[PDB]
């Protein structure tokens, strides 16, 4: 009826939840804690001309 | 490799021991687009007569000398018609390219930070007071920090090992920065676009950054090596808009 | 009708094998003035084993870090008194009178997130000679005043009418009063530092407080007066939401003095040990 | 109505749970995002950049730049050990404070590699080769360069390319290790040792500075967060 | 079965550019003589840029304004009293005893809609030299007299076994008491304002109170009496819910007076400042 | 039955919350619609409306419909200024009471920009030229018309067309301003000066009077409802 | 189960809720708090004969 | 809406429950009551070689 | 909201209940499994494994290990009861401490059949006949081996096989049997007679050893958990 079905967190080495909204604003729903992204290119390599790892970072 | 140019508006930078350039967030300046922008007059865009490259004063690179601290805008305030634009505008936006420029020979030693700091918010002498505007920034002429704790109201408390923001001076390298290391390179470059929270502001009120020298390996040199070593920045902005014109501030 | 989401876990990466080496390739070798971080895996300084390396970075993202509830604020109020603005609690709105959050918050920059507020409410019978007496559960409510707004100069102000302000009402002995809140800004992000004045002459005041302007909470008992004196302690806790950060800043190294300013006292680096060889001799029988 | 049965921990407060809650300014009109620059993501971007180390944290050298900077001198000082200390992320004082320190110090289990890289921050003439050399534990530290040879090391001969990377690779048995690292789940020491020492030519000086930067591998990650002992108040207003 | 509703988001209008003019077309000048509101956007005095505008106009609409709860009636009333009409409170019910509320409602001539009531009903201890008993939890009885039926003289009325006239009891220590009322009137739309009489003979009662009976409302202690005294004290919140409204009217300007008539002090338009010429100087060192 | 367990917020009442409830009077028949002219669907449209502004509202005229007035004479009065004022349509006692004034002060920010429409009310035959500029915040307001000038302003030539619309901009970095201005979302402010002067033949007043309307634009938006400070009672039955 | 899944209110620069009427009565259900709709050329141009916006009020 | 409809534990000699999961995560759930499984043999017989119960235990 | 209406048993904790209930460490990331050798799956695996009886539990024995052996020995001896012991796997001394009787402990009913081997500890040279014999119940036990002889019998010949498994069937009424056992639901008792008796040659011992070992058979199962009265504490710290 207006669900969502999930995967849960489960461990590596019946894991499915569901979710309804009940609030007229986004701003009254859960929080994101299942999105996982990186960028740290951004502040770990943030230069002009690219540095390849294996060549003299000069010459 | 290390040859590099900058050609920005009627000025060039030429330089031959350039490490790299820092492209603050790997974002480059770029102009305001339609549907972040919420002034609805057109702005001026002036393009060659404020996007060039403004030359500050120099500083003496001492053997004991802790640090400098320059606060942008307020330091191109004087400058040409970025300064003067910056005046008769009430909302601003640019974004800058700074090349500090620093040779030594080979017999010489040592390694500055240059360091670009959003928002650098700083911190008074007694902790119960408030700072200056003067202790903040004087134009062109570049505030000092101190190797031991400073006193006397209003005046930044301006330690090195803290920064003047309460924070480890060691930890500054999450901020875009680069080193000058006198035997490997003599200048750096960091490109900073426009950070900020609003998409314009005014240029008067909010000093939009900060950029600190500090010499973490201080000068050295032997028998009749040069004494003299200094320092000297160059400011470029970039992608420069000005918008709502009025009756020329006065300060 | 329901609705599969696809949520992908992100590993960090595996070890690769590696062999001998003798060749021009130097990852070691580098040059840090370029102000760039140095990528040299294991796998390129010595001889590794391949490991599937099953690990998660995941209660390290920003939403797994921020979004835990904390106090901000903790505020006393009497039935009783003889003051008549002791009646009620009062307190403009930041995060910034709790050295936890704050700091936590104050490694970015700009954060713009949603909260989800609560109250802790706790009454006490304040102490005394004559103590014993029947009385009800207290209610409380707890108005929230924007800026601009009049304000209550008693508990048995008009203001208290609530017409458009919102507020709450909560009798003593539930579980706590809790509401969610969008981002109630007029930037695009809630600037935590800010590096200037209010005036455009260059003064007025300086930093945090010239931006951000909340309004306030004022919170009262609804019951009336009470024939022996108590007293109630608010406490808030903010957990935000939803939350984007941007442009991070070391953390604070030296502690706060108020809430107003970022003064500081100047303190050490770090704590010192014997020499810089020490390293203590713990195989010892 | 339904028919419905409280469980326990009904009418709680957990500190950490998500649920849905009233909005309290119903229909409100956000703000339109803005593509600020530099959106922070995850916390290990904030432990994966440099940070210069307070190595020489002697006492009497803790409120100046000197501690940030090793000290390298030329003559026969090959007996002598250049520095040397624990590997311990969160608890060393040499690194609880760094950004990978005050990063994990809000964790407290971390697995994971770490990069040490330093910086000969001397003349343009002067030369020298260094040893760099991790002890995974076990055994006391080492005190002499023969000892430090037969760890994980590295040789790292000071030219052009200024800086060299010590990789500290995760040796361990349990998958994890505390913050508040124990003798059980101690790291091992790091000590560093000259190889063939420095040599410089006339007019040049003699005393020169290394410095240590400290970051975290691409495989790095903490968990079980908890609250950060470095901050601390003794009243509201602060 | 589940359905899909569409609902659209009504922005306001974005900024088309523009250049320089020289032509015949004044978008300027005009003529108000005509009762008509000139349509000029900026881009048709100045040189604009395009701009999309994601403004919405959506916490503005009638029923986002109105449909927020207000009170509208407070009333006391004790469990023991030597007089025997304070045992109950009563009231006829108009939204016109409160300014905030009356004043909001009277920007429209006529207006319609349902409503949600909900009722706040706080009992306090009578101040008193023997304090101290172990009284119940009190509960209370709410009725609604239609205009008819026969109203109570005591606490202990037949009247109150609300046979058909609908009555709440509540029982203290728990959530409000909230129903729901349809747009109970004879008119077709509720009249805030009415320039007429009652008699045809031009005399009579002038303006409100001649078209609106909704009847009264009655509350009173179902538990008893008490050993000790006791007041309660009744506040009653009207929200407006499917809200529709015409003729729109200047907002009032004067301050009230009674809840019968329109009847005002004149007051000056608006304050003064020193001259016609005068803004402040706010740019100075 | 279903196990349930009660989140916080329960048992309360929150003024703005929008739930189903009882009716109280159910299967009640209500009266079928009427299409009564002149419905009203949003408060942005009573905000468009033109309203007489009160700007000659200086102490002695505050109860006097001279209050709405803007006197003009003919003559060398081109030294001196017309009229001027802050553009504050919540605060400024010129706008607070209009029905875009009364109108926003239940709400607590604005954006938008704002018409306001001169209407010169002299003879048929009086002749003048009017300066209208609008000054984006930043500088004290101008002294005299070479300052006025170099705003965003608007020459009306006074003619068959009686009445000329300065259609005052937003310019603002702040997508929004409050309602409740202070010096940080200031402004700015209008000034009217004499372009030529007016010229009158024989037998006509030499004084006129201006008049003006202040109304919302198309992209007008308000928002953050609040209470009205102009609306206040002692007691019930008020 | 005579449900209806409309849109929350979300800012531009997971987004539907449910709802379910339980009453007999329309006068118990929610407020529409999403219409919005408009026209003020009632109130504003309130004219029998059009006004062009770029030719004069007269004439 | 995410359901799962398994079998209740009667006797041998409307019988279908209904679960549904309302949390993030796995380490919330209920037990794992209706699990039977076993390998005796491995504490059993823990032999290299087979003994097959019918022959001598040697030989 | 929903109506709902609370049953009997509401907000009571029942310690034998499962619902759900909410995670405090949310997103934690738990420790990979490990395939660790030895992984038990049911309880009926530790009572199918044998275990040493001790059946000589006379008084002066009982800390010795001679409580685990029966003494057997050569000559005529054939009047002589080697052993017996009633069949009470959960309430006799001589099993309530196996394994069997140990896992039994903690349950309340029990059905099944049990095995009991026994081992010839003797010289290489020594050569017997032995009869075990199980006596459902109903009858005093035998006291001589012609009523032994009529019961449900092995002859066991030691040889080469040491050992040799009495398997004691499961006869009764009930399908189940308490571990409690009462006469009600008694088992029996087992008792074991030579049958031709010890021989052995010069220079060999005359006195040997038997041993016996419990287990269950591949039918057996309990039911209706309880406590164990093994274990008991009087104060907390353990
Ligand atoms: C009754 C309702 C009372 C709730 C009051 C909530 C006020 C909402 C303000 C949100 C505050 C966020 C902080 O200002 C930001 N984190 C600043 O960094
Ligand atoms: C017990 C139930 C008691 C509820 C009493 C509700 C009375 C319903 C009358 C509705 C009143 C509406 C106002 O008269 C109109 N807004 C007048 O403008």
């Amino acid at each position: 009826m207006g669900a969502q079905v999930s995967t849960q967190k489960t461990g590596a080495h019946i894991i499915h939840y569901t979710n309804i909204n009940y609030y007229k604003d986004a701003a009254s729903n859960s929080a994101n804690r299942q999105d996982f992204s990186q960028d740290p290119g951004k502040f770990t390599e943030p230069v002009k001309d690219i540095m390849v790892k294996s060549l003299p970072a000069l010459n | 490799d290390r040859v590099r140019s900058i050609t920005l508006g009627n000025s060039t930078i030429t330089t031959q021991e350039s490490a790299n350039v820092v492209v603050a967030y790997g974002r480059w300046p770029e102009y305001l687009k339609d549907n972040e922008a919420t002034a609805e007059d057109q702005p001026t865009q002036p393009d060659v007569a404020t996007c060039r490259f403004y030359t500050l004063e120099s500083v003496t690179w001492e053997r004991d000398s802790p640090g400098w601290w320059w606060k942008f805008p307020d330091a191109l305030k004087d400058m040409g018609l970025f300064g003067q634009n910056m005046y008769y505008h009430y909302l601003g936006r640019a974004g800058y390219t700074i090349h500090v420029q620093c040779n030594a020979s080979k017999f010489h030693q040592g390694c500055l930070m240059v360091v670009c700091v959003p928002e650098a918010e700083m911190g008074c002498s007694q902790v119960d007071g408030t700072v200056n505007e003067h202790s903040l920034s004087e134009g062109e002429t570049a505030k000092k920090f101190a190797s031991t704790s400073t006193n006397g109201t209003n005046t930044v408390q301006s330690i090195v090992t803290n920064a003047g923001m309460g924070v480890g001076v060691g930890n500054l390298t999450i901020f875009p920065h680069q080193w000058i290391n006198l035997r490997t390179n003599n200048c750096a470059t960091i490109v900073m676009p426009y950070i900020n929270n609003v998409p314009m502001d005014n240029m008067f009120r909010h000093h939009n950054f900060t950029l600190m020298i500090i010499p973490f390996v201080p000068l050295d040199y032997s028998s009749d090596s040069s004494t003299y070593v200094p320092i000297t920045v160059t400011v470029a902005p970039m992608c420069a808009e000005y918008n709502g014109l009025r009756l020329a501030t006065s300060l | 009708v329901v609705e599969a989401v696809e949520n992908a876990v992100a590993r960090v990466a595996d070890t690769i094998s590696s062999g001998p080496s003798n060749s021009q390739a130097v990852p070691a070798l580098t040059a840090v003035e370029t102000g760039h971080t140095s990528q040299v895996t294991p796998s390129d300084t010595i001889q590794t084993r391949h490991v599937r390396n099953y690990h998660s970075r995941s209660e390290s993202s920003i939403e797994n870090f921020l979004c835990r509830s904390a106090c901000v604020y903790m505020g006393e109020y009497h039935t009783t008194n003889t003051d008549t603005s002791k009646l009620f609690a009062s307190w403009t709105i930041n995060a910034r009178r709790m050295v936890q959050m704050r700091r936590k918050l104050e490694l970015f920059t700009y954060v713009r997130f949603d909260m989800e507020v609560t109250f802790v409410i706790t009454s006490k019978q304040d102490q005394g000679t004559q103590l014993g007496q029947d009385m009800p559960p207290l209610t409380h409510q707890i108005m929230y005043i924007p800026p601009g707004g009049p304000i209550p100069k008693s508990v048995t102000d008009y203001t208290w009418q609530t017409s458009t302000n919102p507020s709450i009402f909560w009798t003593e002995g539930n579980a706590p009063p809790r509401m969610s809140i969008p981002f109630i800004s007029i930037g695009n992000a809630y600037s935590n530092f800010y590096d200037g004045w209010s005036h455009f002459s260059q003064n007025g005041v300086y930093g945090y407080n010239t931006l951000n302007h909340m309004g306030q909470i004022y919170v009262r008992h609804v019951n009336g007066s009470s024939p022996l004196p108590m007293t109630s302690t608010v406490r808030m806790y903010f957990k935000p939401k939803h939350v984007k950060v941007w442009v991070p800043r070391p953390p604070r190294l030296c502690q706060y003095k108020n809430a107003s300013t970022v003064n500081f006292t100047p303190t050490n680096i770090t704590e010192k040990r014997q020499s810089i060889n020490y390293i203590p001799e713990t195989v010892k029988p | 109505g339904l028919p419905v049965m409280n469980t326990p921990g009904s009418n709680q407060f957990l500190t950490s749970d998500d649920f849905q809650s009233p909005s309290a300014m119903p229909q409100f009109d956000v703000t339109p995002e803005l593509n600020i620059p530099g959106e922070v993501q995850n916390l290990m971007e904030i432990a994966e950049v440099d940070s210069v180390v307070p190595v020489n944290n002697v006492e009497g050298k803790l409120d100046t730049m000197e501690i940030y900077r090793i000290p390298v001198q030329s003559g026969n000082h090959q007996s002598s050990q250049v520095f040397g200390f624990q590997v311990q992320p969160g608890l060393d004082n040499v690194f609880k404070h760094t950004l990978l320190g005050e990063i994990l110090n809000y964790y407290a289990h971390w697995s994971g590699s770490i990069k040490l890289t330093f910086v000969f921050c001397g003349s343009a003439m002067a030369t020298g080769k260094f040893l760099l050399a991790y002890a995974p534990p076990g055994a006391n530290a080492p005190k002499s360069r023969k000892d430090a040879m037969l760890g994980t090391h590295i040789i790292w001969d000071v030219g052009l390319q200024s800086s060299c990377v010590l990789c500290i690779p995760w040796i361990s048995q349990t998958h994890y290790r505390l913050v508040q690292q124990d003798e059980y789940t101690s790291a091992g020491n790091v000590t560093c040792w000259y190889q063939t020492g420095i040599v410089v030519p006339a007019g040049t000086p003699t005393s020169c500075s290394i410095m240590c930067f400290v970051s975290a591998c691409n495989d790095f990650s903490v968990r079980l967060l908890k609250d950060t002992p470095f901050i601390e108040q003794s009243a509201l207003l602060q």
